[PDB]
């Protein structure tokens, strides 16, 4: 063991081992190829705290370590040690390492078609989304409209009630009756604009429904997404 | 731009030596309509109106036809009443201005009541026009019933206030000065490459003036060193007509005196006014004239006929303008625990129980401390929790930004016998300062596509508006009293306490605290890398050591600032002090501390600072996207980077235009539908008589949205020419050459769009149907002298990406020509206005190279046609510089699809590539067709001129390299919107290699190197 253990990776960059780190206990590593080299140069990716630290492990002359006094030269001798020593801020030690385990068309085509459908429900739930949003602020605007022909009855009986008298002396009433038919049509078509209503109520209840259950594939292809993704490049 | 960027390849001298829809549903009202009018004699009279109609005549109609039917003496004249009727925002509405079309309010049913005027405030309920511009009723704002937002809409005022005194403040000059910015570069010296245009050092510079009652032109060539103020090029004007042989000299010399103030002068052709002591080679008209070869053509003008017509005056505060017990936080003991109780649901399918519990962290960006999942043991159906969740960290250390970070979540492990949902977050103190405690019902949101980073703190602070979504209640401590974070006062003398404790050094076994530092302090080298190099625990520490040390050199400040234990009370008093007095730096250096790494308010602060100092109205107008961009991550409504912006955009009316459409353009956008809104109503209501342009601009855009959407879904997928026949019909309607005629450009607020020219205007060729639309410039000296105006309106396409990209190039450019030579970019126009729609300005006469063809030489045969003979040396100088500027920045911006139909050549020789969309990763350009005009004619890459264009494409590389920072920072601000190329520093990572930036600047020349003489090689597809 040397130049080629488990956690050297070498051939990677700070974005990769950003994401294999995701998410681990107080002590996952490995190490990694530095930017700047002088002939070679490594770093080490530490996990403690809820974060990726970098260390930088150095050379100079022939000998490793991480600050002043370098001792440990082999490069593999220095995580043989181990974090408490090199200040006690990181107290853990190094607990996880982190190690690798067309001819597989097969096994990759499913991320292919799966994910064919994560991108159209994906779609179909955003859709969904805007689309109900509109009905409901339509619904508000219904009530709304609802609100105006009702209290135009208001602006009707008071006004056609102290009236509904006195054409009823006047020596000629009959206009009276021609009055009533404006008031058939007025809570005939209050009906109208409460049904227009209803019927995109529960269409609303049942667009709604539709939402959660596109929702509900959506969480359920979500894992088995990842794993394929993980069959695939390991 | 000006001139469509068409050079004229002469000029040596010597001349002489929700959605839209009118009607719910309904996305066209028919051509007659039957809407019913409700009476306040308490009748519903039913009256046939064609949709054009205006309401003052709906108004005649229904009164004239009302004295048919019963009570009609039981009247009021007619004009008492005015329409109200419902909007399909769901509001009420006084119809107050009754030239209104009925196709164009935007009724939710075909009916309208008839009341009176109670409220009586005909002017104060006409901030209805401010209801328009923001799209959204004010009031939505009125009903709200949290103390930030009602408070933001009082305090936000005295910016208002100041802003609206500022500009009249000096009377009528000032007024001016705001309505018409001189439009300037930002340095007044010349790169000395257009020096060497005018290589006396001067210009011929035409003054017209207008003198008949029908106006009469006259000329007054003149001409006069490049670097000369308009005072003086107003005097060389007189001093021409004036001259004369019974005028002696000292006559003339006064009475020039005299005489030299009372004019102004202002571009021919749009509304561009150098209203500035400015060296007339400065404002950008002139420069992109030298640039083009071109004659600069000013309208000599009198003051007093430009200052008659400024009616801005009126600023009116609105109707909304009308302590108990604090433990000081440290006092608080022991550590933060939040208790999570109860989600009320979550859509799993329960077929699949991989169960669910709630993923919390402390944040400050990134984290302050090991985050902690609670038990999994709920198996939804009731998801319940009722537990406290324990976080390492002393309530004293909490940072003032510190949030709380959640998520419902699920992962897996769960194949073999190994080991999402939605997030929400939370800020642990108020905007009072109070750190919360108690009850917290969060409803949360949706998981954005692909993310599934399991806590997403980068999403924004607050509960979901829509309250049909899951919902997680919450608990946090409540102690003796309320708890407040500790005034500013406490905070310093606490820094200086535990630094007075530091001088009992005794070596010890840690290595952070430490502190003279010998000559090996050279970590100066530290300053010089861009702001994602990645920082080492050794670095972190050797930083906060000589941090006190760090005041010698200001730009470190960044790295600092990411070395701080964020969760340490003493580390971030000591912060908080060196931020105190900090010596200000660059503001393209302040920009990156208002990214989301940098959430400290006092650190913002300081840049915000940094930024009223010393960054120029120019550099404003250019790096805005961002500015505004980044208000998303400021943790409260009311902040200094708000009221530093929104200062200046009602200071500044250029500015002003752009700040609205870019938060208008996100409007749709939920997230930050309220900050936005919020902000938007006080702009309006501060903006003066702008927002009655503006109005004109979105009544305009409306129209637009509307027929787009009729030509693809609505059906009208028929014969492309059927299509036609409806355009031309609809945009022939009277509504409709009212709402497209004579209104701003969007894309240039100086460019007055006047009539249409309906035969020039079509429906291009895509899935999406964009508009070509063609107006008039109603400018007097328009036609001659500039230009008539073409804009493609496009619904469908999100145009974020290109306007970025375009931004970007601008800039890349920019630099080029300051360092002189000299790579001729066309950052053509583009401005998004709304959910995928948006403007794009047609650069005309330019054709796709996949154009040309309808040959691999005769692409350089095309351009020795339109190029004739000696004129066309400067063609291949441009075609050759133009290929470079977007060979360099296509490669470092990483653009794929670089396929013919892609680039553009224009006639004067000029090269462009357009439609971008497809940002960095998600080779290089040269195909032998670019490499033969390169190099006039002949087919042998070893010739004399490939030699030249290497150098270009060198010394380009490595500028954009030397400013790589305003990049990486003008990527990083981004990381907020919606655009879906740009969520994490990963995604920006692209272009850190492409600069190589890691490398040396020796090394990275040679990469680049060693991708330039590379690439090498049926055309619309590929094959063999």
């Amino acid at each position: 063991s040397l130049q080629n253990a488990e956690w050297y990776w070498g051939d990677i960059s700070r974005e990769e081992v950003n994401e294999k780190l995701r998410d681990t206990a107080d002590g996952t590593f490995l190490v990694r190829d530095a930017s700047t080299k002088m002939h070679g140069d490594y770093t080490l990716t530490l996990r403690k705290g809820g974060n990726n630290k970098l260390i930088k492990i150095f050379h100079r002359d022939g000998k490793y370590g991480f600050s002043d006094p370098l001792t440990f030269s082999s490069v593999v001798e220095l995580i043989n040690h181990y974090l408490a020593q090199y200040n006690p801020k990181l107290d853990v030690k190094l607990l996880y390492p982190v190690s690798k385990y067309k001819k597989l068309h097969e096994y990759n085509t499913q991320f292919q078609e799966k994910s064919r459908e994560y991108d159209r429900l994906y779609e179909e739930y955003t859709r969904t989304s805007q689309e109900i949003q509109m009905k409901r602020t339509a619904i508000e605007a219904f009530n709304e409209t609802i609100k105006i022909f009702e209290e135009q009855c208001q602006t009707q009986e008071r006004y056609s009630k102290e009236y509904i008298e006195k054409f009823k002396r006047e020596g000629n009433e009959k206009e009276i009756q021609r009055i009533m038919h404006n008031y058939d049509k007025l809570k005939s078509r209050i009906s109208e604009i409460i049904d227009s209503r209803r019927r995109l109520e529960e269409d609303l209840k049942k667009q709604a429904a539709e939402y959660r259950e596109i929702d509900k594939r959506m969480n359920s292809i979500k894992p088995d997404l990842i794993q394929l993704r993980k069959t695939r490049d390991q | 731009s000006y001139y469509h960027h068409h050079h004229h390849h002469d000029y040596d001298i010597p001349t002489t030596e929700p959605s839209s829809g009118e009607l719910w549903g309904i996305h066209l009202m028919p051509p007659r309509i039957l809407v019913e009018c409700l009476l306040p004699n308490g009748m519903i009279v039913t009256l046939e109106c064609l949709r054009e109609a205006t309401l003052i005549t709906i108004k005649h109609e229904l009164f004239k036809e009302a004295r048919k039917y019963p009570l009609h003496q039981l009247l009021q004249d007619e004009s008492s009443y005015i329409f109200v009727s419902v909007t399909q925002e769901a509001e009420r509405e006084e119809f107050f201005d009754e030239t209104r079309r009925l196709c164009d309010l935007r009724l939710f049913q075909p009916f309208l009541k008839v009341i009176e005027p109670v409220g009586n405030r005909e002017e104060k309920i006409l901030n209805r026009e401010i209801g328009f511009a923001i799209g959204m009723p004010v009031c939505e704002f009125d009903m709200v019933k949290d103390p930030e937002v009602q408070d933001f809409r009082r305090n936000i005022l005295n910016v208002c206030k100041e802003a609206v005194d500022l500009r009249d403040l000096n009377s009528p000059h000032s007024r001016a000065m705001y309505v018409y910015p001189p439009n300037v570069e930002s340095s007044p010296e010349l790169p000395k490459h257009i020096y060497n245009k005018l290589d006396k050092g001067q210009i011929i510079v035409v003054i017209w003036v207008i003198v008949s009652p029908n106006n009469d032109k006259q000329k007054y060539t003149l001409k006069i060193n490049h670097d000369c103020v308009p005072e003086q090029v107003i005097a060389e004007a007189i001093r021409k007509k004036t001259r004369s042989m019974l005028l002696s000299s000292e006559q003339l010399k006064l009475c020039v005196l005299e005489y030299q103030g009372k004019y102004i002068l202002k571009v021919c052709g749009c509304d561009e006014y150098f209203l500035e002591k400015y060296p007339l080679s400065q404002y950008k008209y002139i420069r992109s004239c030298i640039m083009l070869g071109r004659m600069p053509n000013l309208m000599l003008m009198a003051k007093e006929s430009l200052y008659s017509q400024l009616p801005m005056d009126c600023f009116t505060m609105p109707s909304y303008s009308r302590e108990t017990s604090t433990k000081s936080l440290w006092v608080i003991n022991s550590a933060l625990r939040i208790k999570i109780l109860c989600a009320t649901y979550v859509n799993v399918n329960i077929r699949d129980i991989d169960k669910i519990y709630v993923r919390t962290g402390i944040y400050h960006g990134g984290e302050p401390l090991c985050d902690n999942v609670n038990t999994q043991r709920v198996p939804c159906s009731n998801p319940r929790w009722n537990e406290w969740l324990n976080y390492d960290i002393y309530i004293p250390d909490l940072p003032r930004a510190a949030r709380l970070c959640l998520s419902i979540c699920s992962v897996k492990g769960r194949k073999g016998a190994k080991e999402p949902l939605a997030w929400g977050n939370i800020n642990l103190f108020d905007y009072t300062d109070t750190l919360v405690s108690g009850k917290m019902a969060l409803n949360l949101w949706p998981v954005p596509h692909g993310l599934e980073d399991l806590l997403n703190p980068i999403g924004v602070t607050g509960s979901n508006p829509n309250k049909e979504t899951p919902c997680l209640e919450l608990e946090f401590d409540w102690f003796s009293s309320v708890v407040k974070f500790p005034d500013m006062s406490v905070i310093e003398e606490h820094a200086n306490w535990s630094v007075s404790r530091e001088a009992g050094f005794s070596y010890s076994h840690a290595g952070l605290s430490n502190r003279r530092e010998n000559d090996k302090e050279q970590l100066k080298a530290i300053s010089t890398r861009d702001p994602l190099s990645e920082i080492t625990e050794q670095e972190k520490d050797f930083l906060w050591s000589h941090r006190h040390y760090c005041v010698t050199i200001p730009e470190i400040l960044p790295k600092l600032l990411l070395s701080v234990k964020w969760n340490s009370r003493d580390e971030v008093a000591q912060m908080y002090c060196l931020v105190k007095d900090w010596p200000p730096i660059k503001p393209e250096q302040a920009m990156e501390l208002l990214d989301c790494n940098y959430p400290d308010p006092m650190v913002r602060g300081f840049a915000v600072r940094c930024l009223e100092k010393y960054l120029t109205d120019d550099k404003l107008s250019q790096y805005l996207i961002q500015l505004v961009q980044v208000l998303k991550y400021e943790q409260y409504l009311d902040n200094l980077l708000v009221r530093f912006l929104l200062k200046k955009a009602l200071t500044n009316q250029r500015i002003g235009h752009f700040f609205f459409w870019h938060l208008k353009s996100e409007m749709h956008n939920k997230t930050v539908s309220q900050r936005f809104g919020l902000l938007l109503e006080s702009y309006c209501r501060a903006c003066g008589m702008y927002l009655k342009h503006l109005n004109r601009q979105v009544e305009a855009m409306e129209k637009l949205i509307n027929l787009t959407d009729i030509l693809k879904q609505e059906k009208k997928d028929e014969t492309q020419k059927v299509q036609m026949k409806f355009l031309v019909e609809q945009m022939r309607r009277p509504d409709f050459m009212d709402a497209l005629q004579g209104f701003l450009s969007p894309l240039n607020p100086a460019h007055q769009l006047g009539n249409l020219r309906l035969e020039e205007c079509r429906i291009m060729s895509s899935a999406k149907r964009p508009l070509w639309l063609n107006w008039e410039n109603p400018d007097i000296m328009s036609e001659l002298l500039f230009q008539n105006n073409e804009i493609i309106f496009k619904n469908g396409d999100d145009l974020r990406q290109d306007m970025l990209t375009l931004q970007i190039i601008r800039i890349m450019e920019n630099i080029w020509q300051n360092q002189g030579l000299d790579l001729r970019m066309l950052p053509y126009g583009c401005l998004s206005i709304g959910d995928c729609v948006g403007l794009i300005e047609v650069v005309r006469n330019s054709h796709t190279i996949m154009q040309i063809q309808c040959n691999s030489h005769t692409l350089h045969q095309w351009l020795k046609d339109k190029n004739k003979g000696e004129i066309y040396d400067a063609a291949i100088d441009l075609f050759t510089r133009s290929c470079a500027g977007y060979c360099v920045a296509t490669f470092i911006l990483g653009i794929g699809d670089r396929h013919n139909s892609n680039i553009m050549v224009k006639d004067d020789g000029q090269l462009f590539h357009i439609d971008f969309g497809h940002f960095l990763d998600h080779p290089f350009v040269l195909t032998q067709d670019f490499l033969i005009v390169i190099s006039k004619g002949a087919q042998e890459t070893k010739t004399r001129e490939f030699e030249r264009f290497q150098e270009m494409c060198y010394k380009a590389y490595l500028a954009i390299r030397q400013h790589a920072n305003l990049f990486i920072n003008l990527f990083s601000m981004m990381l907020g919107s919606g655009m879906p190329e740009l969520q994490s520093f990963d995604d920006i990572a692209y272009i850190r290699k492409t600069l190589a930036l890691d490398k040396t600047e020796q090394e990275a020349l040679e990469y680049f190197m060693k991708q330039m003489n590379d690439a090498r090689h049926d055309w619309i597809f590929h094959t063999i």
